[PDB]
């Protein structure tokens, strides 16, 4: 007879440093005689010689210029002229997602709205078919991938309900939501961030941002539900703030939200982007509460403890180094992109990228002085910090008829790739130059000399 | 050692020198050093250069100040649009990028540029542009003042709220679930809210019609979740396909005909009960 | 039936396995892979007269 | 996640179909067994049954095969084993 | 005694890094942080088991007593003896 | 090497045997090729066919297998899988 | 032009070891026998992707660009590319 089995190897255990008076320290340093006398002498060798003077080696084709031959778009929601603002790319690099909502005047929708998602490895790949679809009978506008579950993605709505999908089980391929509850969010949500669960942190929870000046962190349990544990609102008089900013209004009215970036070494540090256009740094233990007249299963505190230097108007993007744990970039509505420190108010830099409108900005995983930035005009652009300190480096034209372009999102494994999204109900995706793929000399070296540089 | 120095400046500058964005970040970064007469003398073709940078870039910020301003929010022949913002929050996140743009533009040539007899002319040309986009901005805020007052007198319409006017309403000459509270005052606490964050005084009366419309924008939201859910199922059938949902949407259709915080708190309550059921054979027909 | 062997990482690129060479006619010949060891004997030279200049 | 490969007997629509249904399981799941239970079970329901997959990063394997019906692969920093024996 | 030495490897030109490992495969107290002594200890041990086999592999009556490993951002030291291994890391020159 | 296992279905001589085989293999080879081939070869020697072995750090895995005989068993940090089916 | 630099390299003070390879464990030059320049360049071949993958795990950002390996009886030096690589050895020093 025949049965079927299933079985998994469990995670690997992290080894542990050792304290020495349990060993035979005597051993050690006899040890460390020996080898510090080669070691002198190999290290001494090592700095002096000239051996790797313009010593190269090679690993991949040099293709020369940023380039692409892709375009993902869904025919039914394209058909009614519906605008494009999400990407997420999952767990495995295997899938891109993308969620459609006519952000066009903030009107009403009761319009309808989609989910894609795109597997790029599918030899039944096809540009006018996505691999999975989902609706949603009011505009979503957020995707954030599961960081270990490739088939699960959460996003946030027009009207304020939070929705996760797990792309496992496409025939009921929707269930963990807010319904709505005194927990909820309200005026339009685009963020969304997994994180870990405090104390069990192999479990994730799901973090949300909104128009309405709260932010949110929510779980699932049951049929249809998700409940909350840590609730922040940005009530006006509450924060510290700098001098470019009055005596505040009516502290029981908040400055609505759209950004997360966290500080990846220390996983208490975020930073917020807000409709009054100036960044905040933000806790996740800050213990002031707001006095917010809204009820709530827990009560609303102040997420903040510093305000940076603003923009010109509302901010829509912010990013987080994943190679110096205290810089950020953030983008706006007027036409700038600044480089911020976490220990200082002023920008570190700051970069004018168009004369229109702007919103993307991100930094590649694996090259520490690269970003790349998206424009109103139909234009994607990649900045290389190495090789200047005032020109734009690439620029991509991805709209022929010039509508707005505004995503960007690079590939989790596949390094080499960034997509970008745009008004006509498209997503397109690039594959970089190899200057941009692989690591430059010193690159470490030097954007810690950057931040140094105006150290004030 | 600054004869030397603007030797190196003016290599730099003329390395950057295709770039008008460039050449105006290179003059902001080293301004203090361009501030001084001597430098200010020996980059004199340079200034007159960035001059004539910023004389275009006034044409141009005019010229598309001039197609704009009497454009459709939002479309590509008027003011930009950003995230989910309204018609009258466009059009100042807007304007106040032109002041930015012209306002800085007067600032960095008022330090640099304002020995020569060109600064004069377009300086006045420049100032007064940045006053009529004052002006037109005041002209906007005037209209705004009367039509929201004058559109908070209808509360009938939904565009303010008594607290003893109706939660939800099947209006029995259309078979549609209506809810009161206008899709006008949840943009409403969207403007009033992005005003203040940025930072303008609110009126008393529309500051006491928010405080109204906030506590029963939670209410509202809700109810608008249940009326577009009813009105959508009902639009899914025909009279031919009703009669056996009718079924299951009588348990959450009594609840919607006792329309006819405590009293709707526990209405929610039974409704997500009776949504659970209902919502799922939903599903099954579509 | 047939038996095979298989692995990851691998012990070489043969990944797998059962129970002169075409490859040699662009590597030997490529003009790029000549210049390789043109630079990779530079290098083993350069090792080699700096062990013998700190020997000597 | 691109592919990597060097074992050869199997029709050339068994290649791409065991290619196809392991990346449509990394978009299913990470978790390595449910990966190889998506392959196996469609490799079972298109197919003559009965068929084993295996889905790692750091294996050996010595396994035992029907005639024109085996594959081993990498995809990305993974490897994939798929055969039918019953 | 020993902590000076390990200041004085530290010391060295265009020098950070320095771990130590015992046979068992455990690290002692370094200049890197936990997570990274935690990847290079566990790595670079299981590449010195694969390093002392190769030799014995070439040569059973044969022994290895130091390694190099060089990369685009940095070159990297081993020397391996009976109950300890060390590692150290120069940044490029 | 400490023993530890979980998920079975066999007479308990043959999880003994897949545990003493692959211990002896481990001592006597120290590429994962040799062990997963002499658990192969001792199981079809004593046994009846047909079998298949996978021994690593990491893998998982679904298949299809005969009734009273199943092991995934682990030797310290390497974990074994050993099923009969052909 | 290249034979003569092998050559070079054959006669240096206390060097014989030239071996290069096609990234099939098997080689293309040598001054040694076909045996055991086989067993070097298979040897060397899994070493050389071990090195790879475990610069890769400590640093998935940096690549190899060298290996050096020292033994009590001589020492190994080995010049690593996607499609071709050297191996030279040497006596003590």
């Amino acid at each position: 007879n025949h049965v079927d089995a299933q079985v998994q190897t469990e995670a690997p255990v992290p080894v542990s440093v050792q304290p020495p008076s349990q060993y035979d320290i005597p051993r050690l340093a006899a040890f460390l005689r020996r080898v510090e006398a080669m070691v002198i002498r190999e290290l001494n060798k090592n700095w002096q010689s000239h051996a790797f003077d313009g010593f190269e080696v090679n690993w991949t084709e040099q293709q020369q210029m940023v380039s692409c031959l892709y375009t993902l778009g869904y025919p039914p929601a394209q058909a009614q002229g519906l605008h494009v603002t999400s990407i997420s790319w999952n767990s495995t690099g295997s899938v891109v997602a993308c969620a459609y909502g006519r952000l066009d005047h903030g009107d009403w929708s009761t319009l309808k709205s989609f989910v894609c998602a795109w597997n790029l490895d599918r030899r039944d790949l096809r540009p006018q078919q996505p691999s999975a679809v989902v609706e949603v009978p009011s505009a979503v506008l957020c995707l954030a991938f599961h960081p270990t579950q490739p088939s699960h993605v959460a996003g946030g709505l027009y009207s304020g309900e939070v929705l996760v999908w797990d792309l496992s089980r496409l025939e009921d391929p929707l269930l963990w939501r807010t319904g709505l509850t005194d927990d909820t969010h309200t005026d339009p949500v685009s963020q969304v961030v997994w994180l870990p669960e405090p104390g069990h942190s192999h479990r994730f929870q799901v973090l949300s941002v909104a128009t309405d000046g709260k932010v949110l962190l929510w779980q699932g349990i049951g049929v249809g539900q998700l409940q909350l544990t840590e609730g922040f609102a940005l009530v006006m008089q509450q924060l510290p703030r700098s001098t470019k900013l009055k005596k505040h209004p009516r502290g029981e009215t908040e400055v609505g939200a759209t950004a997360v970036a966290f500080s990846s070494f220390d996983p208490r540090l975020f930073i917020l982007g807000t409709e009054g256009g100036f960044p905040l740094k933000c806790s996740l233990a800050a213990g002031e509460a707001a006095l917010t007249r809204m009820p709530s299963s827990v009560p609303l505190r102040a997420p903040a403890q510093f305000t940076f230097s603003p923009h010109g108007g509302p901010i829509y993007s912010v990013s987080c180094s994943p190679f110096h744990r205290n810089l950020f970039l953030s983008a706006g509505t007027d036409g700038h992109v600044h480089l911020y420190s976490m220990l200082q108010a002023p920008p570190l830099t700051s970069l004018q990228l168009s004369l229109k409108y702007l919103f993307a900005v991100r930094w590649s995983p694996v090259r520490p002085l690269v970003f790349a930035a998206a424009s109103g005009k139909g234009d994607v652009q990649l900045f290389d910090l190495q090789k200047s300190s005032q020109k734009p480096t690439v620029l991509i034209k991805q709209t022929q008829d010039e509508s707005p372009v505004y995503c960007l999102e690079f590939n989790s494994q596949q390094t080499q790739l960034l997509a970008a999204g745009d008004a006509q109900g498209t997503v397109k995706v690039w594959q970089l130059s190899t200057e941009f793929t692989e690591q430059g000399p010193r690159e470490a070296e030097d954007l810690d000399c950057l931040a140094a540089e105006v150290a004030a | 050692a600054e004869q030397k120095i603007a030797g190196k400046l003016k290599n730099y500058i003329s390395e950057i020198q295709d770039s008008p964005q460039q050449l105006l970040q290179a003059f902001l970064k080293y301004k203090e050093l361009v501030k001084r007469p001597t430098i200010s003398k020996e980059l004199m073709l340079e200034r007159e250069t960035l001059l004539a940078r910023l004389v275009d870039s006034i044409k141009d910020f005019r010229l598309d100040f001039e197609n704009r301003c009497r454009g459709i929010p939002g479309d590509a022949s008027g003011p930009l649009s950003g995230k989910n913002l309204s018609e009258v929050v466009n059009s100042i996140v807007w304007v106040r990028q032109l002041e930015l743009k012209v306002d800085d533009t007067i600032k960095i040539a008022e330090a640099l540029l304002s020995d020569l007899p060109g600064f004069r002319c377009f300086h006045q040309s420049a100032k007064d542009l940045l006053d009529q986009l004052k002006l037109y901005e005041q002209e906007q805020f005037d209209d705004w003042s009367r039509d929201i007052q004058s559109g908070l007198s209808d509360s009938r319409s939904g565009l303010c709220i008594e607290a003893s006017s109706r939660i939800m309403e099947l209006d029995s000459n259309d078979g549609l679930l209506k809810v009161h509270y206008s899709d006008r005052l949840v943009i409403l606490l969207r403007e009033v809210r992005q005003l203040s964050a940025l930072g303008f005084v609110i009126p008393a009366k529309i500051q006491q019609v928010a405080n109204i419309a906030q506590k029963f924008c939670k209410q509202a939201i809700i109810l608008k979740q249940v009326a577009h859910f009813y009105n959508s199922i009902d639009q899914q059938m025909i009279q031919s396909q009703r009669p056996m949902m009718l079924q299951s949407a009588l348990a959450f259709e009594q609840i919607i005909k006792n329309s006819k915080p405590k009293e709707l708190e526990g209405y929610i309550q039974k409704l997500q009960n009776a949504a659970e059921r209902l919502a799922t054979e939903n599903r099954k027909l579509r | 039936t047939r038996e095979v062997w298989t692995q990851h990482p691998g012990e070489s690129t043969v990944v797998s396995g059962g129970s002169s060479d075409a490859v040699v006619m662009p590597k030997i010949d490529t003009p790029r892979l000549c210049s390789f060891l043109r630079a990779a004997c530079q290098v083993m030279a350069v090792l080699l007269e700096e062990d013998r200049l700190a020997a000597e | 996640r691109k592919a990597v490969i060097k074992n050869a007997d199997m029709s050339e629509e068994m290649q791409q179909d065991s290619v196809e249904c392991a990346t449509q399981a990394l978009e299913k799941y990470n978790i390595e067994k449910d990966i190889a239970a998506h392959i196996k079970k469609e490799f079972d329901k298109k197919y003559n049954p009965t068929w084993h997959c295996i889905v790692g990063r750091n294996f050996g394997s010595y396994v035992t095969h029907e005639t024109k019906h085996f594959i081993y692969f990498y995809l990305g920093q993974v490897a994939i084993l798929l055969f039918k024996s019953g | 005694e020993v902590e000076e030495t390990l200041k004085r490897l530290q010391s060295q030109k265009g020098v950070q890094g320095i771990i130590v490992v015992n046979t068992e495969g455990i690290p002692i107290k370094s200049t890197m942080d936990n997570p990274t002594t935690t990847q290079y200890a566990s790595l670079m041990h299981s590449f010195i088991l694969k390093a002392r086999s190769t030799v014995r592999d070439i040569d059973p009556q044969n022994d290895l007593t130091f390694l190099r490993i060089r990369s685009k951002k940095n070159e990297i030291m081993v020397a391996p003896d009976k109950d300890y291994f060390l590692i150290v890391i120069q940044n490029p020159t």
